[PDB]
């Protein structure tokens, strides 16, 4: 039974584990970026280095950004607005080219075209009555 | 007992003039059936026909109050009946539908939309429908509309019909004093008298004494419509209630009814329909073929004359007088608009706008109150509308506090810019609004004031400053975040003031505000407009997740926590779909989007904000994985 | 046969029907609006004679 | 314009109920027949028999 419950929950756990590992790659990378160069058996030298630096700064931003320019800010500011415009309007294209929208749009128009053609037929009956009356008069 | 002692009635006691038929008198009743003063010699007495009518048969069972009154009664007494005895509030709108007394059939698409709107305006504005009472023609179509209303909708449309008392079938069936009388929707085809409509709400059956003849209700209905329009509306800005004149088809008489409404002080705008035929179609052909109002040329005048002479079967001179009355109506062309197929609503909502006759700020505030963006777009924001300075900004503030996203779209699209509108004081007034949907912002402010100054419950008359909003963003963001509100620059300007007070990036402050008070649709609108969308979406994701956790922690409503988690997932999905689009366009510029320092978001990084928001799908994406590999 | 499979598929048939109910509604609308001229002419001709 | 005898609609309701005509029951309810005034003890026994 433990074999069975291990087998039948394997796929969901495997997908969640892969995705959680891919998420925690960032935590691993930033942690190892913030650690000192020297190993734990030799970290006392880097520790006294940070101690000496801290007392030197006292006696006298955790991340990895890129630091670009204003013209660059303008180019990435433009770059985002292509990505906005392409997204919403392709979403509009996907919605307009879908089957359920096409069937609904066809159906409401066969609505309007049947009532309107019916107006064309019922009004038309007046015109041949007028044409027969005109041919009768002349 | 007040109805009998205030309202009067008149009964036919005359010399019985035979005219044509010896049994038929001047009042039309039978010669032995007896028991204005000219030839009827009628006498006044208290009424004995009022109360409630139980409509037996005809689908749904509906009870309609009724009263028989004299045709010469003062309208103030009748209006006092309606407000006090029938417990009817003063309507925001009066609806006056006229048409032909003969029965007719219209197109099915025309009829269905005609019904579906006449219901919907009388729902949304809480209007009063004024019909002809008896179940003939246009009133029959109103009753079919109200039948569809009862079959699919939950309102009680107050749909008062005014009919002559003498023409209704089974007059002895409605005799009583505050007694429920059953009524038959049965209507005999042999009898010339017609039954009342089954799906009406109240009746003002008016007796001039005569039986089987019309004309006993037109003057009383008109004078009552004038008296109600003289009453001030509850807004108390200096306007009465507005009145529409609804026309479906009609005959010769509705032409003069239109003329009386247009040539009135105050003017009553007059609205027809097309497709039904007869008089409504000839107002239609007159209106499209009109040029400059009364300036009608020779070819279209004789076309109008021959169509009047053919459809109405009138003589050469009679068509000429009806064309004269038509031209007198056409002089006031701006009041008449035609409904030509391909509703009742636009009809009514337009008559509200020019019956108010106020400035365009007043029309815009009215349409904002009705939540009608399409009506405001087609009429108020037409070409040729003059606008006061600063009124559009006030309407922007009113649309923002009353959760009208579609009015915000229209106002931005009509010249209003967010940079020139958003100030510090306006954003505080937004953060202290009491309208709109509920929110958990007051609990967040109370918690951060208790944490900052361990007091307790905030006073009821507390104005939430932007510094307190800044602290709320601090508690929700977590970590080492630092909001622009709580920095020393913003506190200095707040102390020194309560384009320096204008926000350089107003859509960011709007996004944070719409996220905080749980207004999802406006948050999605404000995400599209403005810049730093990926930063804004990740911030909104963390804010919605943190408020969901906070609502679950304080034992609040679980539905609030579920909806906040749904909003967090929607903003996170927006961030992934933006990342996909950036990766498809340019891989490098996507990475520079992912890494550049966000000065408006505490010098953070989009990659940091996604990890803080615990958005797993953003990091597991291939672009972020290869960026992390490059960092490795 | 790839052309036959593409032409007999559901998504092509729905699109091809939909664009034609487009053209047929605008064109019939031209038929109705133009038709209103013809019975105005026929009523004018019957009025003259 | 249809005149109806008193008590005949209730008999037609009883006949529609015993002859499994749901759509005739819908029409008779929609034409004024109310179930509260029709169902008695003796009528429900006649249905059960």
């Amino acid at each position: 039974l433990l074999i069975a419950v291990f087998n039948n929950t394997f796929f969901e756990v495997k997908s969640i584990s892969n995705q959680v590992w891919k998420f925690q790659r960032y935590q691993l990378i930033m942690t190892f970026h913030e650690r000192p160069v020297l190993p734990p058996p030799l970290i006392i030298f880097s520790h006294m280095t940070m101690i000496f630096q801290h007392l030197c700064c006292r006696w006298r931003d955790y991340g990895l950004k890129l630091f670009i320019t204003d013209d660059e800010l303008k180019k990435v500011h433009d770059f985002e607005e292509q990505c906005i415009e392409e997204y919403f309007r392709e979403k509009d294209d996907r919605f307009n080219s879908s089957n359920d929208e096409r069937i609904r749009v066809t159906s409401e128009r066969v609505e309007n075209m049947s009532m309107r053609l019916e107006e064309v037929n019922e009004r038309e009956h007046s015109m041949k009555a007028s044409l027969q009356t005109v041919d009768i008069r002349l | 007992s007040w109805i009998e002692r205030a309202f009067y009635k008149r009964e036919c006691v005359h010399i019985i003039p035979s005219t044509k038929d010896p049994h038929r008198c001047c009042c039309g009743r039978l010669i032995g059936q007896h028991v204005w003063s000219i030839s009827k010699h009628t006498q006044l007495s208290p009424t004995d026909a009022f109360g409630t009518i139980e409509f037996q048969g005809g689908g749904h069972s509906n009870k309609a109050m009724y009263v028989r009154v004299s045709f010469d009664t003062k309208p103030d007494l009748l209006l006092h009946l309606m407000t006090k005895e029938w417990q009817l509030e003063l309507p925001k709108l009066l609806i006056s539908v006229h048409g032909g007394l003969q029965n007719f059939e219209l197109q099915p698409k025309l009829k269905q939309v005609f019904g579906k709107g006449l219901i919907k305006a009388a729902m949304t504005t809480g209007a009063w429908i004024f019909t002809g009472g008896v179940n003939t023609g246009v009133i029959r179509h109103v009753g079919d509309a109200l039948k569809d209303h009862a079959s699919k909708s939950r309102g009680k449309i107050c749909t008062i019909g005014i009919a002559p008392w003498g023409i209704v079938e089974n007059q002895e069936d409605l005799i009583g004093r505050d007694v429920v009388r059953p009524y038959q929707t049965m209507s005999n085809p042999m009898s010339k008298l017609t039954v009342l409509n089954s799906m009406h709400s109240h009746f003002i059956l008016a007796d001039n004494g005569t039986t089987g003849k019309y004309g006993a209700e037109v003057k009383l209905r008109r004078q009552l419509e004038k008296h109600i329009s003289l009453q001030k509306i509850n807004t108390r800005i200096g306007q009465g209630v507005p009145v529409v004149a609804l026309i479906v088809e009609g005959g010769p008489n509705v032409i003069s009814i239109v003329l009386e409404y247009l040539r009135d002080t105050p003017p009553v705008p007059v609205v027809v329909c097309d497709g039904s035929g007869r008089a409504s179609d000839i107002l239609a052909f007159g209106h499209k073929y009109s040029e400059e109002g009364g300036l009608i040329n020779e070819s279209l005048r004789d076309q109008l004359l021959v169509t009047i002479q053919k459809t109405f079967t009138y003589t050469r001179t009679q068509a000429q007088h009806l064309f004269i009355i038509l031209m007198e109506c056409m002089k006031k062309k701006e009041l008449i608009t035609v409904f030509r197929m391909g509703d009742i609503d636009l009809a009514i909502l337009t008559a509200l706008l020019k019956g108010a006759n106020a400035s365009a700020p007043d029309q815009l505030s009215l349409a904002l109150a009705w939540n009608r963006v399409d009506i405001a777009r087609s009429q108020i924001f037409i070409y040729g509308q003059q606008w006061p300075v600063g009124s559009l900004e006030q309407a922007m503030l009113d649309a923002l506090v009353l959760d009208r996203v579609d009015f915000v779209k229209l106002l931005i699209e009509n010249g209003v810019s967010m940079h020139r509108f958003l100030t510090i004081s306006r954003l505080e007034e937004l953060y202290n609004t009491r309208h709109g949907p509920s929110n958990t912002l007051y609990h967040l402010v109370r918690d951060v004031k208790k944490r900052e100054y361990p007091k307790g419950n905030l006073p009821p008359d507390y104005r939430i400053s932007l510094i307190d909003i800044g602290l709320v963003i601090e508690y929700l963001m977590g970590g080492a975040y630092r909001c622009n509100y709580t920095r020393k620059r913003f506190r200095t300007l707040y102390h020194n003031l309560f384009e320096i007070n204008h926000f350089p990036f107003p859509f960011h402050e709007l996004m944070v505000w719409a996220v905080l008070m749980k207004r999802q649709k406006m948050a999605l609108f404000f995400w599209q407009h403005g810049e730093e969308a990926m930063a804004k979406a990740l911030v909104a994701c963390k804010l919605c997740k943190a408020m969901a956790h906070e609502a679950s922690e304080n034992d609040m409503v679980d539905d609030i926590s579920q909806e906040l988690n749904h909003n967090s997932r929607d903003f996170g999905q927006l961030a992934v779909e933006l990342l996909d689009q950036s990766y498809k366009q340019d891989e490098q510029l996507a990475m520079k989007l992912l890494t550049y320092e966000l000065k408006n978001w505490s010098n953070a990084t989009c990659l940091q904000l996604a990890v803080a928001a615990k958005h797993r799908d953003f990091i597991a994406h291939t672009c972020s994985q290869m960026l992390l590999t490059d960092m490795w």
